[PDB]
RNA sequence: ACCUUACCUGGCCUUGACAUGCUGAGAACUUUCCAGAGAUGGAUUGGUGCCUUCGGGAACUCAGACACAGGUGCUGCAUGGCUGUCGUCAGCUCGUGUCGUGAGAUGUUGGGUUAAGUCCCGUAACGAGCGCAACCCUUGUCCUUAGUUACCAGCACCUCGGGUGGGCACUCUAAGGAGACUGCCGGUGACAAACCGGAGGAAGGUGGGGAUGACGUCAAGUCAUCAUGGCCCUUACGGCCAGGGCUACACACGUGCUACAAUGGUCGGUACAAAGGGUUGCCAAGCCGCGAGGUGGAGCUAAUCCCAUAAAACCGAUCGUAGUCCGGAUCGCAGUCUGCAACUCGACUGCGUGAAGUCGGAAUCGCUAGUAAUCGUGAAUCAGAAUGUCACGGUGAAUACGUU
């Protein structure tokens, strides 16, 4: 059958919400307007840097952004000429004034949206997709990552007949609730289709 | 059910009487959760039963319902070609749910002006037996030596 | 129906061709669209072709339709018969 | 929800709300019963006057990201099938699963 | 004579917004009386996640909004009007009343 | 002196006061009577009373929020079990007997999606 | 109802309602008029703008030109994502070892036991993973902190309204904890797992309900929410506007509401809920209407004001089983309200008319304890429109010997 969004099952319990902020009747539509146009924004131009995480908080009539990438250098070059005018932009859209603080997060093949990234990235450039699974979850088990799941679905290669693949290794246990599973999913185009990847992590448990 | 782990609840709350067998009427006689309906019907048709009845009331009942009771029960059997009948002792705690039930589903079928007084017309009726309940407990009776060959 | 706080309801246009026609007797149907306009007795004689649909139904007004509206004398679904 | 839908709805939005007050006015007097019926009458001839794309009837509301004309939350204001993807990955704040 | 209403999404925030301003108030001087819990507004959606017809497949979601209440007796240092940026920090909405 | 009780049954929560007394009963400053109009009610709260024989020996003044009348009525007896074994307290093990003080957990069960009723399913034509 | 809208009739456009790239003219705005069902076309006082390398330049409106833009057009049997179903059933697999020429098999069979591939014992298998269980939410007991707008045991005042002063007793509200673990005793049990009892305890045997859906199956559903490989039209399968239809009607089927009455229908006063929504909003008091409503303007960003009077239930009076003091369909006349506009095609109100229906064939359905049955209340969508969906409480049963 079906299985329930592991990221949204649980919120609250190990997870936390992606934008942290309070607003009543009148600019609580706006505001998720805002957040979701700004992410969106952010993913599409921010593409070649490596950005996973974007955090949202709203202090009072301001905003805060914090952006959890493994490649800092490229925005934040000679001594920021970069950022500046992301914050001139963002204020454009975001009528209340913006702040940003770029986050460095080390060990990137512990991160699921990059995993998923780059195996999109891969299966794009016309690779085999089992190469592509078997080098990600290496790379993830030699630190840490207690267990991985990596799923392509789609059209591979060039047959004519849509087919799904995973491999695992360790345990995943997605029953527990406990377990910080960190879950991301994307999307290759190529020139058969689209092709569909999803990354399971698990990290450990998490006790008292 | 398979398991047969399945407990039965007691319930005990006369309210004047203290008797056993006047809740579980009472229970019979409620519809739809109508437990003060229920209450004052009963009881009026118990007043009509003192006036004209010159014992007390509840032991007039006890007969009545002796006189309803069937002692023995018909219940189908299919011997795999055929529609048989088979007659067997009803048990103990059945007769008691039988009387109730026939004689709350034959006072309902009188047809006067409430159904306080058809209570009473078929207490007094079964108190001896020539009510339509007993009529319908005498036929099931009968059934039973009407097959009584198969038995067993 | 409409509340008695609002006596008429009239497309504007058709009061105003309404209006100058009565400067002369009936000699012309009045080709009109609106079927939600009601009808004073201040028409009566003149005939009035309704869009339907597909066509200006024409019908003759008389005095005895002040209370009934444009569209009630046009119908829009044919039903000639099952069989 | 093709896009000159989408464009359609938005000029009405500007539409309607580019009035704003000449539609309170006048049905406020309309709706005033010492006004005399020259001034009910005046007032249905102006409230005729202005393009009928100008009330918030015909004003249908939409999904911001798709224009879904169904299935429409206004405490949000996405649609039926962008609510719960939002959701899953917590970009609503303090949106969780219930149960009770 | 002035009162504190804090609103919050979960309560893991406004109960540290109310211990942080206890505190604060107690050590500047200030007299406290109890923090005051209000019943917490639930709101309920019930949503469609097939993108066809199945109307029995439903998904139910909850927002919660915590209500706090504080008073402070015998006021003597408005220190509390120089913290807001630390009191009130990413999802508690704090009101003051009867300054 | 006197001492006190609460009471829960299907959402319904009383408070109850025991004082030296005849047992002039007052339902939020009414006859009992009054508000227990043609019911069991009166004799189901005297049940606990009647059953330690002490009807006569003492005084009450209760108070009833939520719930309907059976509600109010259980919640009635079970505070006044838990006062009056606040008073004897070697009584425990015939209330017990009894099964007084053990309060009563039921509740009305939630609707569920695809449901009429807590339990009710529609019809399901196989055709 | 218009819109929604994707269909029909008719009218009206061609780089276009929308994006980027070239050229020219200039502000947007406000222009209070005319023709036109309307898109549209023609007058229309007013201002010539912001910043200036003072040269110029950004933005906005219109005209032309191509590359284009556009499609709810087809293919779910080319796809992603999402969903149903077997089924919340207890299963589904892998590494190493061993057996067989091999497909394969053992593990995972067997004796018990459990809701469970749960556990114990044996045992060429030894271990592991996804499932089961547990961690999450809620409900039932108690404790600590908390006392306004919530509460009122004691004290006093009281105009007898926690109304007032006042208190931190209580209920309650919401955070953190304790508690239930076959824990103790008896018997059975291969002196194992476990079962059957007992005490205590608010709760006893996963306490009650929820969320949670393994490997896969049905080329299952969706190209019309979205995205996307192909194919297709470009004066049209692309756009705009008026009306009409989706609410049609010799019939058939599914899911519902109301009844066929006396455990009832009317009349009078009468007691007790939970949950929730409200500053483009709720809308009180008063006054005028039999009535749906209208004026009015209070209080409220809300445990503070409003929606808002629960109902079935209980007591007394009447009807007397009659197609009726049942039942309300249908219809005639006159009205209220939102809406530009209630004919097609809205919801309610007043008077009058008053049908089928006498408990329903073959056949067929739901339900095991706050369950069925029955009674009312609230929210979403929404200007208006619920017998539908979701949600909350009141009263409250019968039955289960048994597995052919
Ligand atoms: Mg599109
Ligand atoms: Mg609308
Ligand atoms: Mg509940
Ligand atoms: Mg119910
Ligand atoms: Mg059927
Ligand atoms: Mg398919
Ligand atoms: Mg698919
Ligand atoms: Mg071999
Ligand atoms: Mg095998
Ligand atoms: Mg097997
Ligand atoms: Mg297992
Ligand atoms: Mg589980
Ligand atoms: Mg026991
Ligand atoms: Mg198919
Ligand atoms: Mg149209
Ligand atoms: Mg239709
Ligand atoms: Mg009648």
């Amino acid at each position: 059958g079906q299985k329930v969004h592991p990221n949204g099952i649980r919120l609250g319990i190990v997870k936390e919400h992606t934008s942290v902020w309070y607003a009543d009747r009148k600019n609580y539509a706006d505001y998720l307007f805002a957040d979701l146009k700004v992410r969106e924004y952010l993913q599409d131009k921010l593409k070649s840097a490596s950005v996973s995480r974007i955090d949202i908080h709203r202090p009072a009539q301001t905003a805060r952004i914090t952006i959890h990438t493994a490649r800092p250098g490229i925005v934040i070059g000679k001594k920021g000429e970069d950022v500046e005018k992301l914050r001139q932009d963002l204020t454009k859209q975001m009528g209340v004034p913006v702040h940003i603080n770029i986050e460095e997060i080390r060990k990137p093949e512990l991160d699921a949206m990059l995993v998923a990234q780059s195996v999109a990235q891969q299966l794009e450039r016309r690779v085999m997709f089992r190469r592509a699974m078997k080098r990600a979850v290496q790379n993830a088990m030699r630190i840490g990552a207690k267990g991985i799941k990596i799923q392509v679905s789609g059209r591979l290669g060039g047959a004519e007949i849509a087919r799904t693949e995973w491999y695992r290794e360790g345990r995943v246990p997605l029953h527990t609730l406990r377990a910080d599973i960190d879950y991301a999913t994307y999307e290759a185009h190529t020139t058969y289709g689209v092709i569909g990847v999803k990354v399971w992590i698990f990290k450990g448990e998490v006790i008292g | 059910p398979r398991r047969r782990v399945a407990a039965k609840r007691e319930v005990l709350a006369d309210p004047k009487y203290g008797s056993q067998i006047l809740a579980k009427f009472m229970n019979h006689v409620m519809e739809s959760g109508k437990k003060a309906v229920a209450e004052r019907i009963v009881y009026g048709a118990l007043d009509k039963v003192k006036e004209r009845g010159k014992a007390d009331p509840l032991e007039t009942f006890e007969k009545a319902l002796d006189a309803i009771a069937p002692l023995v029960e018909v219940k189908s059997r299919r011997v795999g070609g055929a529609t048989y009948q088979v007659p067997v002792e009803v048990r103990p705690s059945r007769r008691n749910a039988l009387a109730m039930r026939w004689l709350v589903d034959f006072a309902r079928k009188r047809g006067e002006k409430s159904m306080a007084l058809r209570l009473a017309g078929e207490l007094l009726d079964a108190a001896e037996g020539k009510g339509a309940a007993v009529k319908k407990r005498e036929d099931v009776h009968r059934m039973a030596e009407a097959n009584k060959a198969f038995s067993h | 129906p409409r509340s008695l706080k609002k006596g008429p309801f009239i497309d504007l246009h058709l009061l105003k061709k309404v209006e100058v026609a009565v400067e002369k007797n009936d000699r012309k149907p009045i080709k009109t669209w609106s079927r939600r306009s009601m009808i004073l007795p201040h028409m009566v004689g003149l005939t009035i072709a309704v869009h339907n649909g597909r066509q200006h139904v024409p019908v003759l007004v008389n005095e005895d339709m002040v209370g009934h509206k444009l569209g009630e004398f046009a119908a829009t679904r044919t039903y000639r018969g099952h069989a | 929800a093709k896009e000159s839908m989408k464009n359609r709805e938005l000029k009405r939005q500007l539409t309607v709300a580019k009035y704003a007050k000449k539609r309170a006015e006048l049905k406020a007097i309309i709706a005033n019963p010492n006004s005399s019926a020259e001034e009910r009458w005046n007032a249905q001839v102006a409230l005729q006057k202005q393009p009928r794309d100008a009330s918030a009837s015909r004003l249908r509301n939409r999904c911001r990201l798709t224009g879904r004309p169904h299935g429409f939350y206004r405490k949000f204001g996405l649609s039926r099938n962008k609510l719960r993807e939002a959701a899953m990955r917590g970009d609503v704040p303090g949106l969780v699963k219930a149960s009770w | 004579q002035i009162r504190i209403r804090l609103k919050a999404f979960d309560h893991r925030l406004i109960d540290q917004s109310t211990q942080e301003i206890v505190e604060t108030a107690k050590r500047t001087g200030a007299q406290v009386r109890g923090p005051i819990p209000l019943p917490t507004r639930k709101e309920r959606f019930t949503v469609l996640i097939s993108p066809h017809v199945n109307k029995d497949a439903r998904d139910q979601y909850e927002i919660r909004t915590h209500k706090r209440v504080l008073d402070i007796v015998q006021p003597t240092d408005k220190t509390v009007d120089a913290l807001m940026k630390l009191d009130l920090a990413a999802g508690v909405e704090v009101q003051i009343s009867l300054g | 002196t006197q001492n006190y009780g609460t009471g829960r049954r299907k959402t319904a929560t009383a408070r109850v006061f025991l004082r030296p007394g005849t047992g002039k009963i007052s339902i939020n400053n009414r006859g009992l009577d009054q508000f227990f109009g043609r019911e069991t009610a009166r004799m189901v709260v005297r049940q606990p009373l009647e059953l330690t024989e002490t009807v006569e020996k003492f005084d009450i003044f209760v108070t009833v929020v939520g719930g309907g009348v059976s509600g109010q009525a259980g919640a009635i007896r079970h505070g006044i079990t838990r006062a009056l074994i606040e008073y004897d307290e070697t009584l425990r093990s015939s209330l017990r007997k009894a099964g007084y003080v053990t309060r009563d957990a039921r509740e009305v069960e939630r609707k569920k999606v695809g449901l009429r009723k807590a339990r009710k399913r529609p019809q399901y034509s196989k055709r």
